[PDB]
RNA sequence: CCGGGCACUCUAACGGGACUGCCCGCGAAAGCGGGAGGAAGGAGGGGACGACGUCUGGUCAGCAUGGCCCUUACGGCCUGGGCGACACACGUGCUACAAUGCCCACUACAAAGCGAUGCCACCCGGCAACGGGGAGCUAAUCGCAAAAAGGUGGGCCCAGUUCGGAUUGGGGUCUGCAACCCGACCCCAUGAAGCCGGAAUCGCUAGUAAUCGCGGAUCAGCCAUGCCGCGGUGAAUACG
């Protein structure tokens, strides 16, 4: 009836509710392409479905909040891959070589005193 | 409507103060809402490490105020019975609104 | 890299062509971390190359990149006082970065007003054996085979 | 670009001093340490010694200079 | 600093704008945090000592 | 097309072309194009003379302009120069006026560098 | 750029408001 | 938004989780190479943490302090001025020289903090800074608030310009006893240099550099482009 996964990337979450249907995707009460589409990378979020040829099987209702839109796209990608395995756990063996079910642990590195932005060192003269 | 606002710099003091309050109100009142945790207000102070510069050596400290909510629903007496003065914790601080 | 071999970064396959060389070329177009703008340049430049020419932009992009790959180049090496320009082969990895960097640099030296126009026109001229990038390549292979007298300092 | 917006500020030190000098006719030089104050029409024709921080400098006050402050005419720095 | 310069405490300042912070412990003039009423140097000495409740070492 | 005292912008958008007048910036041209009811986007060459005369009418005597302005400004200097004003002193020696620092970076007001020995 | 105060971006760079950058 | 619920996001307290534990190969061992499983692997990423000592390093001007000097004065009060001087020189930065750009309208996605006479929704006046009125909030409930780059639409068409925002004239707002020296802010007009910088030299190895905004400490105000934090987008390259 319905399948779900959380998905997270770089201070951003996107609840993915997968439901069998025509193949139309809703995000925050808007079309998938009324939220994105001006952003080239947008189609990456749906790469889990293309790997298993699940395009036309499911609809998707998504709630994304937090971060910026590009991390929102990666967070969708994970939530879509997570729900996709809860549907069929045999989809792990196919989804895993691509790494769609891997969380991306890279987050903004904290600024450090004595530098300018956490690595960039103030420039000096010596003379 | 009985709001109980717990605040303190030590998170162990609040939980030691909140859990004691539910154990008194659960013997009398309805199913209490529970020790719901509110977000922390974190004041930071960055300070240059020595006197008389070495500007680029600062160490900073933080002081955190943790918050909790209680919300006993329909308490009448045997709730307020154990609730007059029985609490141990010192650094805790409690407010009540109706 | 003093300790290790400094493994190569593996880039994401392209969203459109599924090719990693595209993304790598897109990244050289990017400035100040605006990858969305840099992609729209390249892809709108693929419309230009595919309309003004009845060919497939993917194959022209590769055929252009190939003609800018240098087979040799010169480096310096300190020997007995002042150093020397020493000719030696180019790693297949370095032929990647040099050809790509040159194409982007050449195209922005171009007269054309808009960016995607310059990319497409450069790629076309480069794939035909002319244009600014192939000059930097034919001029480098001229350094070698000129300093060919120092082919014994190979290192 | 200069702004006091209303109640154009003048110190009470010389204000009561200058308006009383008018009832008795124009007086001679005047001691002033308050350059905070502006200039008002009823000063024109007098002379006022403003302070530099070091010295008292006589300032003939004229029609054209009503809008300004004392000390605009008593400069502080000494260069060349 | 100077004892006579701790006239801030007695302010009656004759103008509100002449009130300044004046770290209480060491009599510091310059850098006085307003929440502890202490200077940055006194603040650091009292923090390490443990006489400021709830003030830990910041780390993240 | 002559709008102010002799002033001929041409071939560009009218609003941007009025900027070529002395006492007119973007703010005043956008205002004249408004109160005279003229499309700002039209090329100067395409301007109706009936609109051109309406523009001249407004602009010429609404604000003081090219010749008078320069004179008024210049007379507004002499005035605070002929009085002993401090502001007028800084105008005499050719130094910044708004209370900037001169120990460095006076270059725009100070006639770029003239170096000495050390 | 960010230096022109009577441009919008030069207003947000100074954190101010006015004719060239209203509030609402 | 109400009814209602805690599943989810989240908030903030306790735990689980990774150990070269498992497979192959090498090895005497410690370990190294590779593979599966796993959110994560060989120190997963970032902090706090800096040994015996060195430089007679820095600070008696934060504080403490030995000794030496001053005591109608080196002390004390005040008003005013100075710490802002300018023929020059260096350091550190900001804003730029533009079309991968600028401007205008419309529209979308953050994290971290601050606020009781303070943050100030909202309404009226004002082109505006701001003023009047006034709601809410002892604040996951109200407010600062708008994130900006971004996206869609339009304008500019390679020009000292619709680039650039110095300088200067003029009008005004606010703080403050008081803006002359010497404040920030708004509006009009002015619209300089600068068309990617000689010798030389600086930073960074991955959410890094680059770029984009946001907040805070001190503070009535502010010369903060500084400092300390926050998140958005997000590279190149390392043979050796
Ligand atoms: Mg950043
Ligand atoms: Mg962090
Ligand atoms: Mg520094
Ligand atoms: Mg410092
Ligand atoms: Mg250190
Ligand atoms: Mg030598
Ligand atoms: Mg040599
Ligand atoms: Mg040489
Ligand atoms: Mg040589
Ligand atoms: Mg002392
Ligand atoms: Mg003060
Ligand atoms: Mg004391
Ligand atoms: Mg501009
Ligand atoms: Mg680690
Ligand atoms: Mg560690
Ligand atoms: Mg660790
Ligand atoms: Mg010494
Ligand atoms: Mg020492
Ligand atoms: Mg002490
Ligand atoms: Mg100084
Ligand atoms: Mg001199
Ligand atoms: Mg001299
Ligand atoms: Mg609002
Ligand atoms: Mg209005
Ligand atoms: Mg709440
Ligand atoms: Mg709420
Ligand atoms: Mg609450
Ligand atoms: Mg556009
Ligand atoms: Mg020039
Ligand atoms: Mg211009
Ligand atoms: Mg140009
Ligand atoms: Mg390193
Ligand atoms: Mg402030
Ligand atoms: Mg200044
Ligand atoms: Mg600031
Ligand atoms: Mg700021
Ligand atoms: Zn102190």
């Amino acid at each position: 009836e319905q399948y779900y996964g959380t998905g997270r990337r770089k201070e951003a979450v996107a609840r993915v509710f997968l439901r069998p249907g025509n193949g139309k995707v809703t995000v925050n009460g808007q079309d998938f392409n009324e939220y994105f589409q001006g952003l080239v990378r947008a189609v990456a979020a749906l790469e889990p479905l293309r790997a298993v040829d699940a395009l036309g099987h499911f609809d998707a209702y998504i709630t994304v909040r937090g971060g910026g839109k590009s991390g929102q796209i990666d967070a969708i990608k994970l939530g879509i891959a997570r729900a996709l395995v809860q549907y069929n756990p045999d989809y792990r063996a196919k989804l895993k070589p691509l790494g769609f079910l891997t969380r991306d642990a890279r987050v903004v590195e904290r600024k450090k005193y004595g530098k300018h932005k956490a690595r960039r060192a103030p420039q000096y003269s010596k003379r | 409507k009985i709001r109980i606002k717990l605040r303190g710099f030590d998170h162990k003091t609040l939980d030691a103060s909140a859990q004691k309050i539910v154990e008194a109100a659960r013997r009398s009142g309805a199913q209490v809402s529970g020790p719901i945790p509110l977000p922390t207000r974190v004041r930071r102070f960055t300070v240059i490490r020595g006197p008389f510069k070495h500007k680029d050596s600062r160490e900073h400290f933080e002081l955190r105020t943790h918050n909790r909510l209680v919300d006993i629903i329909n308490p009448n007496r045997k709730t307020i019975e154990q609730l007059m003065t029985l609490d141990l914790p010192t650094g805790v601080e409690i407010e009540i609104k109706t | 890299a003093r300790r290790r071999r400094a493994e190569v970064r593996q880039l994401q396959p392209d969203l459109v062509y599924g090719d990693v060389l595209v993304t790598a070329f897109i990244n050289k177009i990017m400035r100040d971390g605006k990858k969305n703008l840099a992609a729209r340049i390249f892809y709108d430049a693929c419309k230009i190359i595919q309309e003004k020419t009845g060919q497939e932009p993917l194959k022209v992009f590769k055929q252009a990149v190939e003609n800018v790959k240098p087979r040799m180049e010169v480096r310096s090496r300190r020997v007995g006082g002042a150093n020397y320009q020493v000719p030696m082969e180019v790693s297949p990895r370095r032929q990647q970065s040099l050809a790509l960097r040159w194409l982007v640099q050449a195209a922005n030296q171009r007269p054309e007003r808009r960016a995607a126009v310059r990319i497409a026109h450069e790629l076309m001229d480069a794939a035909e054996g002319k244009g600014g990038a192939v000059k930097k390549k034919e001029d480098v292979e001229r350094m070698a085979e000129a300093n060919r007298a120092y082919a014994h300092y190979r290192w | 670009p200069r702004s006091l917006k209303k109640g154009v500020f003048v110190d009470d030190h010389l204000l009561e001093k200058v308006l009383e000098l008018n009832a008795k006719g124009e007086k001679r030089l005047i001691k002033t340490w308050s350059r905070r104050s502006t200039i008002v029409p009823e000063m024109v024709g007098h002379t006022i010694a403003v302070y530099n921080g070091k010295q008292h400098v006589p300032v003939y006050i004229t029609e054209n200079m009503v809008g300004h402050k004392l000390g605009e005419f008593a400069p502080t720095r000494t260069y060349r | 600093a100077r004892k006579a310069l701790i006239e801030k405490a007695k302010r009656t300042p004759k103008f509100k704008v002449r009130a300044y912070t004046r770290c209480v412990r060491c009599g510091r003039a310059r850098s006085v945090y307003r929440f502890f009423g202490l200077c940055r140097i006194c603040l650091r000495e009292l923090a390490h000592k443990g006489q400021l409740p709830g003030v830990r070492k910041a780390s993240w | 097309a002559r709008i102010a005292g002799v002033e001929i912008p041409r071939n560009k958008r009218v609003d941007v072309a009025l900027t070529y007048i002395y006492g007119i910036g973007k703010a005043r041209a956008k205002e004249a194009l408004e109160k005279t009811g003229i499309n700002p986007a039209t090329r100067v060459k395409d301007l109706t003379e009936a609109e051109v005369v309406r523009l001249r009418e407004y602009v010429e005597n609404t604000w003081k302009l090219e010749g008078e302005l320069r004179a008024e400004v210049a007379a507004n200097i002499k005035r605070l120069m002929d009085i002993g004003c401090y502001r007028g002193l800084r105008h005499r020696r050719g130094l910044p006026v708004r209370g900037q620092r001169t120990r460095t970076n006076a270059r725009t007001r100070k006639g770029p560098r003239k170096t000495v020995a050390g | 750029g960010k230096g022109d105060r009577r441009t919008r971006r030069g207003k947000i760079w100074r954190g101010t408001y006015g004719k060239y950058r209203p509030r609402k």
